[PDB]
RNA sequence: GGUUCGAAGACGAUCAGAUACCGUCGUAGUUCCGACCAUAAACGAUGCCGACCGGCGAUGCGGCGGCGUUAUUCCCAUGACCCGCCGGGCAGCUUCCGGGAAACCAAAGUCUUUGGGUUCCGGGGGGAGUAUGGUUGCAAAGCUGAAACUUAAAGGAAUUGA
């Protein structure tokens, strides 16, 4: 159980230095250590596995099958990841894909539909999310409206914590490898969309390699 | 669409008109051969006098005897 | 589904180009679809050319060439070797193989 | 038909990564040091490690063997044929200094050195590469 | 032919703002289009711009601020009664809280925003959000 | 990013790119936090303060991180403006 | 790099510059290689602005300085020409020097030996080290690198325009920018011409090794 | 008008059979003039007009500027090369512009952030380009063109096998 951190950002997270996953999405650190998610959000993060699907391929004595399990985590309170993963076991199948999952999770921006009373309930905007073919659209709906999608949208977008939201989409959305990874850029794309809000000039703070620089270069090699 | 002129109405519902045709419910339901072509004659139910028991022979992989009666 | 982009053929901004006899058949191809090929060949082959080089009257009289250029339909080349079939990545080289000797 | 394997190669490679300071040019020496550093439990894979480490590093000497790299210690060993020059090659006098250039250093305050000569220009635009 | 001049001329925007360019000639320049560009200047999606004479139809240069994630015309210019502007600026813009629908009224060139406040419909030229 | 009453409620506010002026997403793994260091005039040494730039990813791979960064440092006086 | 006399381009630069020929790009331009070109040759060699040269060099000597550690900076050269000068400026600064082949993957798997992590990447010619570059677009990375006119500029955020093929041209390259990192952090002084002779970072190839292998005996 | 070639034909081979591929002849035709015919994998399987959006080196026609080589010896001035620039055209290589189910495409991009103008045209597979009427033609046949009935798939690109 005793976790010794290989990335340099896992050092500074398990010495208490970084004290937020804001610090990470900030400075856009890519999180290799599958533990600072479970340092930071080790609490409220619940699993949830959307689908066991059986892939095969083809030798001359007989088929080879190995399972696919996609697995979507995250706090009812602005994250969710999905991750994917194949095994030969249907166990290592899912260990793997909860540990992808927790990898990729992204920070949602939450709105409001008009009125600006309370806290963020809905989607900031209309954000449309693609893969393969599947195309899903996230719209902003009045408050207690509760999730209009099919089942694999609303249940990454009640993990997520959005409650309000109208959706809409088109493709071969049977196929819920592509939905769910269509869904997930579409709730992504939230914060990387430019509203009147995040107009005001950006100030410049110190990425935490510059700022623990001192206590990197003695704490390991 | 494409044609989008605002004086543009007879083009569009002219065209859709004719290309509600080859949709196939729609011709089908909108043809009188259809309804000739029923034999109920678009009714829900209809009666009828048995005149023979026939064993209808199922397709491939389900073989069995259905057993059906000529009205 | 589309196997080349040229559609196995150097005709690119005509509409049609008049058809060639291949060489081995009398197959009707059009001028820019056949294989073509260049053969500069001596009359006499190998060894002959040393009984010919001390059985003539003359002095260093150099013997003539025989100039042949052959038109092949895709089928005739193939079964011929003069051309092969090629992998997804190299059938896009275009540079003629080296003829160092 | 014979080609030493993975496990003689790597091992050997890592000896002489580690304990460059006390292997040699001699067979006895190095096979006798091998046996000390290393744990191998067989003697002919021993005698087959110690004779490719008095190969690689019989030509560590010669130039750039690439499959290792102690940097600091072959650039060290590198520093074995000192050739320490006197004067720079750089550090020279009159400079043959192209027209073209003579108005790029003059566009700088400094279009006016003792060493900078002007060759003429090489007249008749033939750099290219003929396309038959 | 070029039928519509605003349409390009919104069209040479969006592509320049999406390549990440910093400023951008739109050519055949009209008073539609400039009135357009000083109602989408004084909410703030473009910087200053300058519209050159030639003695023809002007060229305009439009110094780009990258806060421009679409501007769009409709064609034809449909004639928006005041109570179904809610419908258009409903299915045209993104939220109820950013982006204007700018449309051609009795007074002059405005934003739906505007002409809602001063009580006129119109016919719509475009948006911009 | 504040409600009604005036309170800033999104869990953070992103960086914004110094030349395209877009907004550096949460994973865009190809944009930089550059330091180019602030020199002392009579010296020619450093100070110990910094002229910082962001830069987005889609910039980078186009090519124009090069020229970016160089008119944003002529701009500050970094680079002289003879240049 | 400007607006001080002390940070100036001298004139011992400028004969340096010379001498080693870095003045002199490719037969070819690219497209975005345009504004450090003065002018094109009968000849057909386009001659780089040396002016232009220093402001950027002396930009890439700030953007190395203001990097706290020293040891997270990664120096690299994947040819002959540039192996010794990295070594040289590696223990001249302390910065990482990473010597011939660029294994794929130093800062993309954790569990590789040799994952490093580095804050700045030096990169000798962006045509021979496009794996370093291409693998600073996954780990949010700058690059510097010693452009030619021939050079693309994907994935470089500041390019000192010289010379990178010539050997001569390379080796005072890297001593200018080991030189001015030192100068700027306040180790050398610019009263005194630098100790070091700019010979100790040439590539001195077998050829000339064995030919003064004889000359010296 | 009929030189060559050559549907049908006539034989000679091959084969279990061969009404075919192979061979020897060979009629209509293949060619020209005057009247019909109006279809082709008639293809870029990709309507036409207009705008914007990367790079590179060639290529054909026209224009413009430029070291020098060469032919008119007498060189002004014309052609042939050499090095760039501008506008149209047939194409090419390259790329995280971007798009797409992919193959691939500077268009097949600028599309859920959906509207520049306009013509033609598709709606699961068969039945079927079939029947019937009408129309053009000397005929062959062209254009327009269903239904009853039947069926859970047919299909497009790409992957691993055999
Ligand atoms: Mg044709
Ligand atoms: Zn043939």
């Amino acid at each position: 159980k005793e976790w010794l951190p290989v990335t340099k950002l896992g050092r500074l997270v398990k010495d208490m230095k970084i004290k937020s996953l804001e610090e990470i999405y900030l400075f856009s650190l890519p999180i290799k250590e599958s533990e600072i998610i479970d340092f930071f959000l080790g609490a409220a993060l619940k699993d949830e596995v959307l689908k066991i699907m059986p892939v095969q391929k083809q030798t001359r004595a007989g088929q080879r099958t190995r399972f696919k399990a996609f697995v979507a985590i995250g706090d009812y309170n602005g994250h969710v990841g999905l991750g994917l993963k194949c095994s030969k076991e249907v166990a290592t199948a899912i260990r793997g894909a909860i540990i992808l999952a927790k990898l990729s999770i992204v920070p949602v921006r939450r709105g409001y539909w008009g009125n600006k009373i309370g806290k963020p309930h809905t989607v900031p905007c209309k954000v449309t999310g693609r893969c393969g073919s599947v195309l899903v659209r996230l719209i902003p709906a009045p408050r207690g409206t509760g999730i209009v999608s099919a089942p694999v949208p609303k249940k990454l977008l009640l993990m997520a914590g959005i409650d309000d939201c109208y959706t809409s989409a088109r493709g071969c959305t049977a196929t819920l490898g592509n939905f769910a990874k269509a869904t997930f850029d579409a709730i992504s794309k939230t914060y990387s969309y430019l509203t009147p809000d995040l107009w005001k000039e950006t100030v410049f703070t110190k990425s935490p390699y510059q700022e623990f620089t001192n206590h990197l270069m003695k704490t390991h090699t | 669409g494409k044609c989008r002129g605002l004086r543009t109405a007879r083009k569009l519902r002219s065209h859709r008109r004719d290309q509600k045709w080859h949709d196939k419910q729609y011709k089908k339901a909108h043809l009188g051969t259809a309804l000739k072509a029923n034999p109920f004659g678009g009714a829900s139910h209809a009666k009828g006098i048995v005149l023979e028991k026939v064993g209808v022979e199922a397709k491939q992989p389900n073989s069995a005897i259905r057993k059906c009666v000529r009205v | 589904t589309k196997k080349r982009r040229n559609n196995g053929r150097a005709k690119k901004g005509r509409g049609h180009v008049q058809p060639i006899r291949c060489t081995n058949c009398a197959r009707c191809v059009p001028k820019d679809k056949a294989i073509k090929k260049f053969v500069i060949r001596n009359i006499v082959e190998a060894a002959a050319v040393r009984d010919i080089s001390e059985v003539s009257v003359f002095d260093a009289y150099v013997l003539p060439k025989l100039y042949v250029k052959l038109h092949y339909c895709v089928s005739c080349a193939i079964h011929s070797k003069v051309v092969r079939n090629r992998s997804r990545e190299a059938r896009k080289d275009r540079t003629p193989p080296p003829r160092f000797r | 038909g014979r080609v030493r394997t993975k496990t003689v190669k790597k091992a050997a490679r890592v000896i002489i990564e580690k304990y460059y300071t006390r292997l040699g040019n001699d067979f006895h020496t190095n096979k006798r040091v091998c046996e000390e550093i290393a744990i191998i439990p067989s003697k002919k894979l021993r005698n087959k490690i110690a004779g490719y480490v008095t190969h690689l590093m019989k030509r560590i000497q010669r130039g750039p063997v690439r499959g290792i790299s102690i940097k600091l210690q072959e650039e060290e060993r590198e520093r074995r044929d000192n050739y320490v020059p006197e004067v720079s090659a750089l550090d020279q006098e009159i400079i043959e200094v192209d027209p073209d250039t003579k108005e790029m250093l003059k566009l700088l305050d400094f279009g006016s050195l003792s060493n900078l000569q002007v060759t003429q220009p090489t007249v008749g635009m033939n750099f290219k590469t003929p396309r038959g | 032919v070029r039928m519509n001049v605003l349409a390009d001329a919104l069209k040479s925007i969006n592509n320049a703002e999406k390549r990440g360019k910093r400023q951008v000639l739109i050519r055949p320049c009209s008073k539609v289009i400039v009135r357009f560009l000083t109602v989408m200047m004084k909410h703030g999606y473009i910087g200053e711009f300058e519209i050159i004479d030639d003695h023809r139809a002007g060229k305009i240069v439009v110094n780009l601020t990258g806060r421009l994630n679409k501007c769009g015309v409709i064609s034809p210019r449909f004639d928006v009664q005041l109570k179904d502007l809610e419908k258009w600026q409903n299915n045209l813009l993104p939220s109820r809280q950013f982006g204007f629908i700018v449309l051609t009224t009795s007074a002059g060139i405005m934003d739906h925003e505007e002409a809602r406040r001063k009580h006129t419909g119109g016919k719509i030229l475009g948006f911009f959000f | 990013m504040q409600s009604d009453a005036g309170e800033f409620v999104d869990l953070y506010v992103p960086r914004k790119c110094s030349a395209s002026n877009r907004i550096i997403g949460a994973k865009d793994h190809a944009s930089i936090q550059m330091n180019v260091a602030e020199v002392d005039k009579v010296t020619g040494r450093f100070n110990g303060q910094f002229k910082t730039y962001a830069i987005c990813g889609a910039i980078r791979r186009m090519g124009e991180s090069d020229d970016s960064i160089l008119r944003l440092a002529k701009s500050d006086g970094i680079v002289s403006n003879n240049f | 790099s400007g607006a001080l006399d002390v940070l100036q381009m001298k004139e011992e630069d400028v004969l340096k510059f010379l001498a080693a020929g870095t003045h002199l790009g490719g037969t070819n331009l690219d497209f975005q290689m345009e504004q450090y070109i003065y002018k094109r040759k009968s000849d057909g060699i386009y001659i780089i602005n040396l002016k232009r040269t220093w402001e950027k060099l002396l930009l890439a000597a700030r953007a190395i300085v203001a990097i706290e550690n020293p040891a997270d900076v990664s120096v690299i050269s994947s040819r002959n020409t540039g192996q010794r000068a990295v070594l040289k400026f590696a223990a001249a600064t302390g910065a990482t020097p990473i010597a011939g082949r660029f294994t794929p993957g130093t800062f993309t798997n954790q569990i590789q030996t040799a994952f490093r992590e580095p804050r700045l990447l030096v990169v000798t010619d962006p045509q021979a080290d496009h794996q370093p570059l291409t693998e600073a677009s996954y780990v949010n990375l700058p690059t510097i690198a010693l452009c030619n006119t021939d050079s693309p500029l994907r994935y470089v955020d500041i390019a000192i325009p010289c010379n990178n093929k010539g050997a001569h041209s390379v080796g005072l390259m890297w001593w200018m920018l080991a030189q001015e990192v030192l100068r700027m952090r306040g180790t050398i002084s610019r009263e005194h011409p630098w100790e070091v002779m700019p010979d100790l970072y040439f590539y001195r190839d077998p050829e000339e090794i064995e030919k003064e292998e004889q000359a010296a005996a």
